[PDB]
DNA sequence: AGGGCTGATCGTGCAAAAGTCGTGCCAGCCGTCT
DNA sequence: AGACGGCTGGCACGACTTTTGCAATCGCAGCCCT
């Protein structure tokens, strides 16, 4: 249960809590939050990018 | 269906005036979806359905 | 010119006709961010 | 030595079959074998953006919508276009009838006229290949899109009419002499149908994403190289060492019985890929032994494989030879072949040796390829080519082969010169 | 005080009926030539 | 213009494959029934 609880929370915010890696890549990875929030954000290109 | 009706409202959207944003609750989050997932496979490669 | 996809093709015909009338329905992009944003734990809808 | 039913020898063995055993085979289930052993993992305690440009054309089914909606078309000509448009195949030709539409429309007011008309204007629609009908009426469409000036375009108009089974069946004669045709004027008619854009669909839709898996490797560098079979893809998965650790000190003797249990169950898995690694590499040395050999003689020159002589030399049992050959496929320079595929056929051959049932069908598609083009080499032909090779097949080998081939026959596959 | 008896742990096969292929072979038919 | 021929394909019979459907009895001994 607490690997279910932190594997819920990466999935909404990883940069705050944990570190999930890709494949021979150690970039974090664009949690439901990511892709809002940042320069790279839905808010972002919101803008008439 | 007289098929001429059919088409036609598809194309319709509503004022959508005053946007609101509230909670979740687990009854309504439900009600949105309308199936359940339970297993992690994605595609098939023997298929590809 | 945007994402709103029953748009471009009824500008289209108004060029080619020549009506030049505009509707503007709903960005795509609006419902994109409706649905990832019910994707929390957070309702969100428009009125009436 | 050689008395009979004499004193009994204690038997020091056992059979010892176990559904385990045979699920640790898995028939070689190789991706399935995967998915299995992850499920199994998951059951089994303490174990273990892109570029996305989203762009292509539908097939050109978006581009005849949008041109059909570009045209003037009334809202319930629209809608009918629309549903027209929806009855197209890949090809190019509408699944449904015309009685079919009507019924779809489900309008008393709608009527076959009109629903012909609609076609019509449908069918004259921007991309080459909108008949919706036979390649006859989209070669009688295409006809009309091409100069006038084109020789024997009456004479191919009057052939598609009416004499197309005449055309079907390839009988010059009869289709001459109802048609008046001309010497060497079928053949231009032939070239200028040749020219004709069949299943023009087809190259609307140039998009084609390449399917292959990697499987067995078969690369044999500097010969009998230990290609392995997809040694990356193989799980390999291991337990949880820190979680047997906590088992092993577990306080409660039941939660240590229990970790027993789970860590048996570990080392039955263990011993299961094992096995299947075991028998894997047991069965590559097998096909190396021979797989050079077909590889170089050829295709038509395969011997023929025992799935029963291969498991004796590799010493195992028979029936688990068998079920490993299953759901097994074998990459190769020469191309990807199922294990069943790279087992032979048996077939009596001459000069004391034994022919492949492919090796003689790739025998028989190259005698085809020797052949005069006009006149299509007739089975009779085959079995006495097949019978200058002495491979000892007959007519009904050669014709079996055929099948196995896709020989056209004879009378089809003759044509003018 | 004496009998019943209960569950831990007990590891690469095979065969037998079924199925399926190799091979041959006959029956008709159309293209044909007489 | 009816028969020659070759094809094709169904029909049959042996010969090779192959798949699934198959696991007790312990030797401990304490607990429960008699």
């Amino acid at each position: 249960k607490r690997m279910l609880q932190e594997a819920v929370d990466a999935l909404l915010d990883n940069g705050r809590r944990g570190r999930a890696i890709t494949g021979s890549n150690k970039r974090p990875l664009k949690s439901l939050a990511d892709m809002i929030k940042g320069k790279q954000g839905r808010f972002r290109q919101n803008l008439l990018g | 269906k007289d098929l001429l009706k059919f088409l036609k409202a598809q194309t319709k959207t509503e004022e959508f005036d005053a946007i609101k944003i509230a909670l979740a609750s687990p009854d309504m989050i439900r009600s949105w979806s309308f199936g359940e997932v339970k297993k992690p496979e994605t595609i098939n490669y023997r298929t590809f359905k | 010119k945007s994402d709103d996809v029953n748009g471009r093709t009824k500008m289209y015909k108004n060029i080619v006709d020549g009506n030049h009338q505009m509707e503007p329905g709903m960005p795509e992009s609006f419902n994109v961010l409706l649905k990832e944003i019910r994707s929390l734990g957070i309702n969100i809808e428009l009125e009436d | 030595m050689k008395q009979g039913l004499q004193l009994r020898l204690s038997q020091q063995l056992a059979m010892t079959p176990q559904l385990q055993q045979a699920i640790r085979l898995l028939q070689l289930s190789t991706l399935e074998l995967q998915q299995e052993l992850q499920q199994a993992l998951e059951s089994n305690p303490l174990l273990e953006l892109p570029v996305y440009q989203g762009e292509t054309t539908q097939t050109l089914q978006d581009y005849l919508m949008w041109q059909v909606e570009l045209t003037p078309f009334t809202d319930t000509d629209r809608a009918i276009a629309t549903s027209i448009v929806d009855a197209v195949d890949d090809t190019g030709y509408l699944t449904i009838q015309i009685e079919d539409i009507v019924d779809s429309i489900g309008d008393d007011e709608i009527g076959l006229e009109e629903v012909e008309a609609v076609l019509k204007r449908i069918q004259r629609f921007d991309p080459v290949g909108v008949a919706a009908k036979d390649l006859r009426d989209c070669l009688l469409i295409q006809l009309s899109q091409f100069a006038k000036e084109t020789p024997w375009l009456e004479e191919a108009r009057l052939i598609i009419s009416d004499h197309l089974d005449l055309l079907a069946n390839h009988d010059f004669r009869t289709l001459m002499r109802v048609t008046r045709l001309k010497e060497e004027v079928l053949k231009e008619a032939v070239n200028l149908i040749q020219s004709l854009d069949p299943r023009p669909g087809q190259s609307i839709q140039t998009s084609e994403p390449e399917y292959v898996i990697p499987d067995v490797l078969v690369r044999k560098v500097s010969g009998r190289w230990t290609v392995e079979l997809n040694a990356d893809s193989i799980p390999r998965l291991k337990i949880n060492q820190q979680y047997a650790a906590m088992g092993n000190s577990a306080r409660n003797d039941a939660d240590g019985q229990f970790i027993r249990s789970n860590l048996q169950e570990a080392r039955w898995l263990i011993k299961s890929l094992e096995s299947r690694n075991d028998t894997l590499l047991r069965v590559s040395r097998c096909i190396v032994e021979q797989q050079q050999a077909f590889f170089e003689q050829g295709e038509e020159y395969m011997k023929p494989m025992v799935l029963a002589d291969i498991a004796q030399a590799v010493e195992m049992h028979e029936s688990t030879i068998s079920r490993v050959t299953t759901q097994k496929y074998l990459h190769s320079p020469r191309g990807i072949f199922e294990l069943k595929y790279f087992f032979s056929s048996h077939v009596n051959t001459e000069g004391g040796g034994e022919a492949s049932s492919t090796a003689i069908r790739a025998l028989v598609k190259k005698l085809i390829a020797a052949e005069n083009p006009a006149k299509p080499l007739s089975d009779s032909k085959l079995t006495s080519m097949l019978s200058e090779q002495g491979i000892m097949v007959a007519r009904r080998t050669v014709a079996k082969y055929r099948e196995s081939l896709s020989i056209p026959p004879s009378n089809q596959r003759k044509q003018l010169v």
